[PDB]
């Protein structure tokens, strides 16, 4: 019973992060103060979400928040190297409050690390390479990154296949899916929720089995590239403790469709430049598992693959033109009823379709050149619309007041990604047919 | 509910309409040719629904609440006059020169009325004989009138309540993406989401300064 | 709910205050504008760019019985205004069902004034300084 | 196999259809002048096949499967209509209108038919003396319709199985070069050769470099 | 298999997603095409070269009774236009056995009014932004 | 093609403004309103015997600008009027702008450079006042979407 979403739904990115900051199950921020003043810890991830998603080039408007129930905090420092002021942000009930730690072993670090037990409420356990935080019935806690070299992870007693359908029945209007939840299980299960719900399920992964050679791995890129679904996934180093899903999502939510434009070159603020080899970055090729490779001083995306082989623009073109051609259909009906002129199943008032479809979803992108026109070959490109003949229509569906079998084609005029040439030096220049062929 | 004067209503009420101005003008008596009657005495003038005339495409369409559909036609209808006695000549000519009087025709021919008067033809005064001993004097003329009629569907068709597309976008990256597109009657695209902010209205305050800059 | 008919006798014509009477048979008026609402200008290569008209003048034909009284009101305010140079009048028409019309306007150009063996017409030309219609009188608009 | 509705059944349906019309929206009673039966009772129709008028050169031509033509001419039919009894100008009028109704006529002129209306004449009321006594009313129209009739040819002609061509190049070097030339139906010009190799198409491997200059 | 037709009352026209009614007897709509398709230089010793037309305007005429409701519509859609600059509207035909046509286009000019003893006749003037005519309901094509 | 429309909203000539000295001008003639030219090239080329090339940038940016008003209009009092003001008291300069409704801008100072031809006959006349500004940059602020 999927819903269909509207224009300003189609921009509005979705994050399900962890906390309790407020009690719905889903809020709307036009800024990262908004959020300050809900009490998310500056660092903490849903802030870093959304100033990178804010940082983009094609930056959305509006960004939705999602809470899961939040259960107790992680502070990190396992496998980690410091010589430098560690510090620590902490909100606690819309109190702002800052920790330090000097310089020595991680282990060192994470005890003294112990010493954030004055002005509280929360509590503070560590356990010789990490500190559990954990709140009271009444505290609400955010915990956000800092100057130190340590990873903020969350835990919570719910699960996404069981909190999404809770979300999305409290509201509806966006389009991005991301999460802050990283283990293949719940990617998996937000994969599989957003293809049956017409969404984009976006991700960012540091496993090493991205490089791993391609003869095999097990990788969440492989059960996906297995399992033939549509997420657009991205290996990043820093993914874990940033969540570039933002700034991913910054490069392409405002750009429409209708220019048939790709994600090739697109710069992303806050992306860290691939640092394997060539060999790594064939393997990872082979899995879909796109880099953001730093070339000639800049950064820049490639080639922009979903997981099954296929683009993402044209993906993404596709549902722009089905929510595009729902909405426009819904407006002329509405229209049409206000007055009493509602449209009757009649061969004298079926045809319009032809044109109001062609007006509203079908124009825009011939004009602005994502669709392509002209003649091939015995075959011409130009879209077609197909309706049927009131004698055509079957009497049960005559009975049910429902209309099937309307038809649209189109075609696709994708971009160009790769350049070779064949030049040639030489010391000097070397039969003559001199007629028409 | 919404109802109205069908065609039989319209019709009826021209002739009506006709009689009273000619009997309200010349102070003759009038009769119809609809059934016959021993010849009256005195003069009179006899009234005849002679022809009538169709123009071919409807000019409007009236949809009632329910959908049925009411058309309506333009038409023109003439009416042949006979003054039979007396100066039929002079009776005839003062009923056309009535609907030149304004305040005349307001009580029979009222602004909205679905007839309205059109113009009229020669009128020829005649001479007939009657048992080979006298010529009786008569005259004759048409009268062309307009009018609109009214007339009601039978029926009407099923509204549309679900709509079902069905889209194809070949693209050269693989094979065509199949993808489907919906309608549903009370189903809003967007739910009820309240949408952006508004850019608020500043209230009303009080200024010291006409122009003020500040940096 | 009775639609209207036709009803050629309610066509009103007011020039200067007064309301016009004694017309010829037929067709009473006619209403006809100067010049085309927008002029497009075509590229080379097919673009299209579109101009807005600012000149909405018109012109309207009245057709008058030459016995008609109001043959020499029209005549003496016509050369009345070749003296003073007051020259604007306001004329206002009705449709008993059709598009009406309210502006000012002035005497155009002085008709042809022919006399035989029955009385003959005369077709004054009316400028209307703007030739917007109005659904006023339209039963439903 | 590929067979069609030939003249005499669009004809024969066509009279029907104005029928039911009639019956389904005056209420009266009709006949046709087919066969003739004593005066019915009641106010009725009489509907008559008058006139029917061809256009000269065929519009379209079908080929069956082995070859056999079918050809459509248009044709116009008219119809004179005549009401005996009761309001009979009336009820020719609400004929004419029902043209103008949308699901009306779906029922009987469903889109596709090998018929249609194109247009009415004037409606002629007239009164009728009977036995000395009295006048009955009485009324006549003509009506208008378009059709289209196809038919069916007689046989074919044989196809053009072999074709021998005589060709001669006069030239000044000697005499004229005497040289045939031949077709046949299954026989290819160049067998079954598959000409030049094609162009392959690359296949699909990865690339370091975004553009990359090799000499 | 049953050929159609020439039905007068299937043929339709859509303009900006309502359908056109009230027409005036004999001839509905009239399209026009307003240049020629190939423009043909030839030279002195007869070389023939042709050039490819990209102006694809036309023009369609609309005949409508006076007494129309769609008369209102059509004055009021003129009389918006030239406030806001706001000109193009959708225009579709359809053909029970013939070409049709799917463009944009717009109210090129004013028709001319008349008033007389019986309902008179109005023809607009549409432009069309592109005229090419498409076999879509031809039965065979 | 209705994939070229190089406007979406017709062009309308009411919107193009002209304020000189601050009071909005008007009573413009029957075809052309304003014109606005340069006197000089924009650079200087100076080629040598062998191909040698060399350009120079010009520093005159002065242009003239034409002004039709009918005769009868009201404005021509204030012209009138402003050149004997500055002819005894010199001062000759005076703000001047145009709006581009969807072309492109001016804004400057400019002056009376010359008087028109006054001409009295049968129809309402015309004059052609030249308002010689003193730089003749023309301004894209008008156009969105300028990168």
């Amino acid at each position: 019973g999927t819903q269909p979403i509207d224009t300003v739904g189609f921009e509005t990115p979705m994050f399900l992060a962890m906390h309790g900051n407020f009690p719905e199950r889903i809020r709307f921020y036009v800024s990262t103060a908004g959020m300050v003043a809900d009490g998310f810890a500056v660092g903490s991830p849903a802030y870093q979400f959304a100033t990178n998603a804010f940082a983009g080039n094609f930056a959305p408007q509006r960004v939705a928040i999602g809470r899961m129930s939040i259960d107790s905090s992680k502070v990190d420092f396992t496998g980690t190297t410091n010589t430098e002021q560690v510090v620590v942000n902490i909100t606690l009930n819309k109190v702002v409050k800052a920790v330090k730690i000097n310089v020595n072993t991680p282990a060192q670090i994470a005890t003294a690390l112990a010493d954030a037990v004055t002005a509280d409420k929360a509590t503070a356990v560590a356990t010789g390479t990490y500190v559990t935080v954990t709140a009271v019935s009444p505290n609400v806690v955010s915990v956000g990154k800092g100057a130190g070299v340590y990873k903020i992870v969350n835990e919570s007693s719910e699960t996404v296949a069981t909190v999404l359908p809770s979300v999305i029945a409290e509201n509806h209007n966006w389009y991005f899916l991301a999460t802050e939840a990283r283990s293949d299980a719940d990617i998996v299960a937000a994969a599989e929720f957003a293809k049956a719900n017409y969404k984009l399920h976006i991700y960012n992964s540091t496993d090493v089995d991205a490089y791993a050679p391609e003869n095999s791995a097990a990788s969440v890129f492989d059960t996906l590239k297995s399992l033939s679904y549509d997420s657009l996934g991205t290996s990043d180093a820093g993914a874990d403790v940033d969540f570039t899903e933002g700034s991913v999502i910054g490069a392409m939510a405002a750009n429409d469709p209708s220019y048939g434009d790709s994600l090739h070159l697109k710069t992303m603020p806050g992306m860290v430049p691939f640092a394997g080899s060539d060999t790594q970055r064939s393997n990872a090729w082979s899995r879909n598992a796109n880099i953001y490779r730093g070339l000639y001083g800049g950064g820049s995306y490639i080639e922009g693959k979903t997981s099954s082989g296929q683009y993402v623009d044209v993906i993404r073109f596709s549902h722009w033109v089905k929510f595009r051609m729902e909405e426009s259909v819904f407006a002329y009906m509405k229209r049409r009823s206000d007055m009493g002129l509602s449209m009757k199943m009649s061969d004298e008032d079926l045809p319009v379709l032809k044109s109001v479809l062609m007006n509203n979803p079908i124009n825009i992108g011939i004009r602005n050149g994502g669709i392509l026109t002209g003649y091939d070959n015995k075959v011409s490109y130009d879209p077609t619309i197909i309706i049927p003949k009131r004698a055509n229509i079957p009497t049960n569906d005559l009975a049910a007041r429902i209309l099937r079998d309307v038809k649209v084609e189109l075609v696709y005029n994708n971009s160009l990604h790769y350049v070779k040439i064949r030049a040639s030096v030489v010391l000097d220049r070397p039969s003559t047919n001199a007629q028409t062929p | 509910p919404l109802d109205f004067t069908n065609s039989d209503v319209v019709m009826g009420a021209l002739t009506k309409a006709v009689g009273r101005l000619c009997l309200d003008v010349t102070g003759y008596d009038v009769v119809e040719a609809d059934e016959t009657i021993p010849k009256p005495e005195g003069p009179y003038i006899l009234v005849d629904l002679s022809l009538l005339t169709p123009l071919d495409w409807a000019t409007n369409e009236v949809v009632d609440e329910d959908g049925v559909v009411h058309t309506a036609h333009n038409y023109t209808a003439s009416y042949t006059l006979t003054a039979y006695r007396g100066k039929p000549h002079w009776a005839l000519s003062r009923v056309h020169q009535a609907f030149g009087l304004p305040f005349l025709r307001e009580k029979y021919f009222p602004t909205g009325s679905p007839y309205a008067y059109s113009s009229t033809s020669n009128i020829a005064r005649m001479r007939v004989p009657l048992n080979q001993q006298m010529f009786e004097n008569r005259a004759r003329t048409i009268v062309t009138f307009n009018a609109t009629f009214v007339e009601k569907d039978l029926g009407t068709f099923e509204d549309i309540e679900h709509i079902i597309i069905g889209i194809d976008v070949d693209n050269p990256s693989g094979p065509p993406i199949g993808i489907g597109a919906d309608y549903d009657k009370g189903v809003k695209p967007g739910g009820d989401d309240p949408g952006l902010p508004p850019k608020p209205n500043p209230p009303i305050v009080y200024h010291d300064a006409i122009a003020q800059v500040c940096m | 709910l009775t639609l209207q008919a036709y009803d050629p006798a309610k066509v009103l014509v007011f020039i200067g205050g007064q309301r016009v009477s004694g017309f010829a048979a037929d067709t009473k008026i006619v209403i006809t504008r100067n010049n085309d609402n927008i002029s497009v200008h075509a590229g080379v290569d097919g673009e299209i760019s579109n101009a807005l008209s600012r000149d909405n003048t018109g012109v309207m034909t009245l057709s008058l019985q030459n016995t008609a009284k109001w043959n020499g009101y029209l005549a003496q305010w016509q050369r009345q205004a070749n003296v003073t140079g007051l020259i604007y009048l306001p004329v206002q028409v009705e449709g008993s069902q059709g598009l009406s019309l309210n502006t000012i306007g002035w005497i155009q150009k002085q008709p042809d004034l022919s006399y035989g063996t029955e009385v003959g017409q005369m077709d004054w030309e009316i400028g209307v300084l703007d030739a917007w219609l109005s659904p006023d009188q339209i039963q439903g608009i």
